[PDB]
């Protein structure tokens, strides 16, 4: 019913970031959690997929080895860790929930990540 | 990697008429394509799931029509708040989205 | 809450229910309406003088003992409760071998209604025998049937009728045979008389 | 009546999981057969059909009652409530009993505890035919049976003096062969679970060259 | 008293449970997650228009009444606990005669997770219908379907779904191919809603794409026929002073064309339309008869 | 609430009933009246020396333990009441592999009359053996038999009889002929005793 | 033509269950086969079979035997029609290798 993401921030080129997405109103062990990235005035791009019940993940070949998605069922959160940042990482990152015939019906509010 | 080509990139039209947006796939995606609406400085909202299935909370003026390769979204009697970005995305494989479609008045 | 309430409703319905006795056992006869959705006519074999057909065969009647008013919605129960209700003993007079499909479970359906109406469906594949007249073969046209009769209850205990009487049998125009072509079909109500009594027939 | 009292007293404290004399001595079982017909002997699948009335009789000291009636003659209703031996045919590919219109079984209990249990069987037994000298050949191929789980120290079988009886021999389905006689045999076979008492009935057949003459010669 | 705690857990688990009521009867919609692992794609019979398949059929759903709490997080139970709980009634819309194997015991698997999720797996052989259109025999490609859904539970009560990505749900084994005459190219899943006289039901569709192999029918029919035609055209080089020789030539090649056509038409089913082997045989027969009439004219 | 009275009747009927004992075990001989209605005389397989026949098989006897007094004079009960009471175990002496139909419910019929008479009917397909002497083939005539009797009950316990006149007891239907190669000429009944 | 073979076997399984342990009698207990529905038996199956059955004359052909140290011996008589694909490229001068799989 609601997905609450973390707050926007800046980061220096070459550091690492950890974005969070806390789910409230359901249990994350039932559905999948998707991470989507959007550049300003461009199309959406799929980063990766996590199955919180089992634990196996899949990633986009462009982001394979660059991003690492993990989960924590106790605090009811899902994390996306980005490493070895460049200048082309300035985008908007969304946390989405699967449901109703593989549609991604519920989205987050989106965090703005900027690289200076 | 299934790619989705959306057409056209932009369309300018007035209030009240019927408008149609098209989406095409390279490979086969059998009725697993969803249509999202994104207003400026907001998150995308699901409009149509399956291929022709209105989401619970959407008006009746949106209609989807589906096939194995060619899909279309028709909006009859548009209003002044139905101007936004529209994305088509497949889910038969790992999900890929379209480029988008601006709608201006 | 909403589950244990319905549980108590079904437990009250099924407590003290005698399966040996039909609805209105000492009163007027009970009416049973039939529906058939034909799925395929498989093989018309001249040598075996038979033909196989698969069908969804549904029966509907009214049992005043399975009447509830606490909840307002329809109850679809598990298909294993059909061994504890009364169902009519319908049979096919001209069949040779038949079975109910049993994958992944026994393909049958039970459905109750708040006024008392019970719907009871089966998925039956049956090999019915029909004798053909091959005098004009191969340039000929055959007519053969499926007979639906009641075994135990006479015409003063049960009544058969087609539910709709013209739309009771569906799916015939979508049937494709390799050798024949269904030109026409007919529905007939009748009463037959044996040495034990008079029995209804469709 | 009184038969209800007798049957209820016989079935009180009864355990059908234990054979009689479970730790004393083996049980002796006497077997009889009555062959209704020997079906077609086809050599393609190396088999032949047979229809028999298999009868067994033994002694059970728990089914012993005192009354003025000597014998209880019952249906198949009480067959599943007492101990029944697990006889099986070792050389059968398929075998089934008969159930129309009611299970064709018979149980009779006597005054001293002797039980007789009869049932009708249709067996499709196999016998390897060495088809040299065809069609001027003679065969003798068997029907064997024994207990499945009880070794020699627990169940022993034994023929009677009037063991195997054939019927009319003219209404049988033997087209290419002709029945001439039979003989009974008993032996002990080594098995991974133990020693088993095996009983054999050999039917001797001779091929009548009356069909192959006008067919090929 | 080492196994008494598990007996207590199972007894408290089944105390107050009605296996005639689906989970969430008037509160929610039951979500069933399906998966198919094909262990062998059996032979395709062309005269009956059917095929055989052997599958591991997996179904997962969520029942809030089967929550427990103990030293284990998953109970791998028998195949007799599955008959004491509610299980979905999935059937195959186009199945003819399927069997659920029970050797040596019923081949069923039940796993309960501590939050209430159940996994229920069966091993079964399905014999389904494949309607074929044989214009291009023996160079035809088919899409044999396999549709399943729920009996008696409409769309407002029980809905189905694939448990993984639709392109990765129906998985065929590598050694599982008992096809002599065809070639399995790939799979194709689909989902829809059919509507029948009792309401609207969800139907999950799978398509297996088969392509017939021509290497047998070539040597069987196409090469003897061309050889017979060439042997008929051999006759044009003989001298006309031997009339019985060329006469017996012509009549025996017409006889052989007749025997090959009769012996060749028993391969395919009793279809009422003309195929491409019939066109080949007809044109070749026309050529042989034309050669004979040419001999008659000369 | 007219179902409680009939429930009480059926419960008084089944109170102390022992279905392991034939009616009149110590006093008289059970006499069963038999009837056969042939609904279709199936095909005769000459290559296997056998024939098929579809029949309604009716039996009737008298059980003095099932007397009652109620508003109805005949109880047309279900096919699951016939398993709780005694029924004769008739078998066919020359039957090969017969089936009893189970579609949709067990095709059985039980009627209990107020004075204690029971009518019990089954529908079943007999596959019996017909020994043929093919010396005059294909200009031959046959007489295919159908012998049935009682298993486990001797002549001093259970006897059979035809319910009507013997010439009118076995009745073949008019359209009941699935024969393609033969022509049914008539029937012939008899009764006897075998010494086993 | 069907690409299969049929075999009859005596299939026996032996395990050790501590709950079926006794010490008051010194002999092995062969029980009537009807007690096999009251004991735990493994769910062994054959992966490449098409139609199997246990013989049923005169009773269900199976054996159940208990030993005083807890060893249970459980035997069945099975007729299996197993499936094996044959490589007929060298017919009739060929040799065929096909196997029966036993799994839990
Ligand atoms: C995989 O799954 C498979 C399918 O599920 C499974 O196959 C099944 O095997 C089981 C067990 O072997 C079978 O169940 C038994 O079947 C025996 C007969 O089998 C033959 O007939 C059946 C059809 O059965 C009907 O008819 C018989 C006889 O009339 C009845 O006994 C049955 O109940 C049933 O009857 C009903 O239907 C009738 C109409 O058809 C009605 O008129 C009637 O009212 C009933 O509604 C055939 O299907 C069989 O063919 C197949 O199996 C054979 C085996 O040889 C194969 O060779 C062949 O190729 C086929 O595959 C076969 O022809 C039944 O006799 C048996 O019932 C008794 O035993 C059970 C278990 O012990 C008892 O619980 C039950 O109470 C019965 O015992 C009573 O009767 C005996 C008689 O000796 C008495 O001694 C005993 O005391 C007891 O009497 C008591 O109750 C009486 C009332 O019932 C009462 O009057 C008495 O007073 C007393 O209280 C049992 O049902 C099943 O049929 C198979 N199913 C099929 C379709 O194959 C397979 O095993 C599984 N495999 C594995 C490895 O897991
Ligand atoms: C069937 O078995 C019985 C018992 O073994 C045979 O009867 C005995 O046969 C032997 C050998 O001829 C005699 O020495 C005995 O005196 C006979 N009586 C008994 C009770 O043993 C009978 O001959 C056998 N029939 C056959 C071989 O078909
Ligand atoms: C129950 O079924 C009947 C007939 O299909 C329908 O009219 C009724 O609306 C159903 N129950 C409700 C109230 O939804
Ligand atoms: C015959 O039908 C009855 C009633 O449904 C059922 O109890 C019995 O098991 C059926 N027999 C078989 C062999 O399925
Ligand atoms: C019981 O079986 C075991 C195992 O084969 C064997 O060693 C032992 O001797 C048997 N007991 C008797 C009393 O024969």
């Amino acid at each position: 019913v609601q997905l609450q993401q973390s707050g926007a921030e800046l980061v220096k080129p070459g550091a690492s970031v950890k974005l969070s997405c806390t789910a409230s109103g359901f249990n994350i062990k039932d559905t999948y959690m998707y991470w989507v990235k959007q550049r300003p005035e461009q199309g959406l791009e799929w980063i990766g997929r996590i199955d919180p019940a089992n634990g196996d993940t899949k990633y986009d070949p462009k982001f394979q080895g660059k991003a690492t998605i993990t989960t924590d069922t106790f605090s009811n959160t899902a994390y996306l860790q980005l490493s070895s940042l460049t200048s082309e990482d300035t985008a908007v990152y969304y946390c989405a929930r699967k449901g109703l015939r593989w549609a991604m019906d519920y989205w987050g509010q989106g965090t703005s990540v900027t690289v200076s | 990697n299934i790619v989705m080509t959306q057409s056209p990139k932009s369309m300018s039209m007035s209030v009240g008429e019927r408008v149609t947006l098209s989406c095409k796939a390279s490979e086969y995606v059998g009725t697993y394509v969803s249509w999202y609406q994104q207003k400026p400085e907001q998150s995308p909202k699901l409009l149509i799931y399956g291929a022709s299935n209105r989401y619970t909370g959407v008006p009746d003026r949106f209609t989807g029509s589906g096939s194995a390769t060619d899909f279309t979204l028709t909006i009859g009697s548009v209003q002044a708040e139905d101007l936004a970005d529209y994305h088509c995305g497949q889910s038969y494989s790992y999900p890929t989205f379209g480029a988008g479609t601006k709608l201006e008045l | 809450s909403n589950m244990s309430l319905v549980k108590e409703t079904v437990d009250r319905l099924l407590k003290g229910y005698d399966i040996r006795l039909r609805p209105d056992f000492g009163g007027p006869p009970v009416a049973v309406g039939m529906n058939i959705d034909i799925a395929s006519i498989d093989m018309v074999s001249e040598v075996n003088m038979d033909y196989t057909l698969t069908m969804y065969f549904q029966q509907a009647w009214r049992d005043k003992r399975l009447s509830y008013n606490v909840i307002p919605l329809n109850l679809t129960l598990d298909n294993r409760v059909a061994d504890q209700l009364w169902v009519p003993d319908t049979y096919f007079l001209n069949d040779k071998k038949s079975f109910v499909h049993g994958v992944t479970v026994k393909n049958r359906m039970i459905r109750l209604h708040p006024d008392g109406t019970v719907l009871y469906g089966l998925r039956i594949t049956t090999t019915a025998a029909c004798m053909m007249d091959l005098r004009r073969y191969p340039l000929d046209e055959q007519n053969c049937t499926l007979e639906i009769e009641s075994y135990g209850y006479t015409t003063d205990d049960i009544e058969f009728y087609w539910r709709g009487d013209d739309n009771a049998v569906t799916g015939v125009t979508k049937i494709e045979l390799p050798q024949f072509s269904i030109v026409d079909y007919k529905l007939i109500t009748k009463k037959v008389v044996f040495s034990t009594g008079s029995y209804p027939r469709l | 009546g009184d038969v209800t009292v007798i049957l209820n007293n016989l079935l009180e404290g009864y355990d059908n999981k234990l054979r009689p004399d479970i730790g004393v001595k083996p049980t002796l079982i006497h077997t009889d057969m009555y062959v209704n017909s020997i079906g077609p002997v086809n050599a393609i699948n190396m088999e032949y059909t047979i229809d028999i009335f298999f009868a067994q009789t033994w002694y059970d000291r728990r089914l012993k009652f005192n009354s003025t009636i000597k014998v209880l003659r019952l249906n198949s209703n009480m067959v599943g409530k007492i101990w029944i031996p697990d006889t099986f045919f070792r050389n059968s590919k398929k075998a089934d009993a008969h159930w129309i219109t009611t299970p064709n079984r018979m149980l009779r209990i006597w005054n001293d505890g002797r039980v007789l249990y009869t049932l009708r069987l249709t067996i499709d037994a196999e016998c390897q035919l060495q088809l040299h000298n065809f069609p001027m050949d003679e065969h003798s191929c068997p029907l064997e049976f024994s207990s499945y789980g009880y070794p020699r120290e627990e169940i022993v079988y034994q023929w009677k003096r009037s063991s195997v009886e054939v019927g009319d021999t003219r209404s049988w389905r033997l087209y290419q062969f002709s029945f001439v006689g039979l003989r009974n045999t008993t032996e002990v076979v080594k098995t991974t679970s133990g020693d088993y008492v095996v009983m054999s009935v050999y039917f001797d057949l001779s091929r009548r060259m009356g069909y192959f003459t006008i067919q090929t010669y | 008293d080492n196994t008494t705690v598990f007996t207590r857990i199972l007894d408290r688990l089944l105390d107050g449970y009605d296996n005639r009521l689906r989970p969430g009867l008037g509160e929610r919609v039951t979500e069933v997650k399906t998966d198919i692992f094909v262990t062998s794609f059996g032979p395709v019979s062309d005269h009956d228009m059917e095929y055989t398949i052997d599958v591991f059929f997996r179904q997962s759903w969520k029942d809030e009444r089967l929550k427990f709490k103990g030293p284990m997080t998953v109970l791998r139970l028998n195949n007799l606990m599955a008959s004491k709980i509610w299980t979905p009634d999935t059937f195959f819309h186009n199945g003819k005669k399927s069997v659920a194997h029970n050797m040596t015991m019923p081949n069923k698997l039940l796993r309960i997770t501590e939050d209430g999720t159940l996994l229920y797996t069966m091993r079964l052989t399905v014999r389904a219908e494949c309607p074929m259109h044989l214009e291009d025999f023996p160079m035809d490609a088919h899409a044999c379907p396999l549709k399943f859904g729920s009996y008696a539970y409409t769309r407002a009560e029980v809905v189905y779904e694939w448990t993984r990505e639709p392109a990765r749900s129906v998985v065929v084994a590598e050694d599982g191919s008992r096809l002599n005459q065809y070639d399995l190219l790939g799979q194709t899943v689909d989902s829809g809603i059919v509507q029948s006289s009792t309401g609207e039901y969800v139907v999950m569709t799978t398509h297996f794409h088969l392509k017939r192999k021509i290497g047998y029918f070539v040597i069987q029919t196409y090469l003897p026929c061309i050889m017979t035609v060439i042997l008929s055209q051999v006759s044009f080089w003989l001298n006309r002073e031997s009339v019985p020789a060329r006469t017996v030539f012509g009549v025996t090649t017409v006889l052989t064309m007749t025997t090959l056509s009769i012996s060749a038409r028993n391969s395919l089913p009793k279809v009422a339309y003309a195929t491409a082997m019939d066109w080949f045989i007809a044109v070749c027969y026309a050529f042989v008869f034309s050669a004979l009439i040419e001999f008659a004219t000369v």
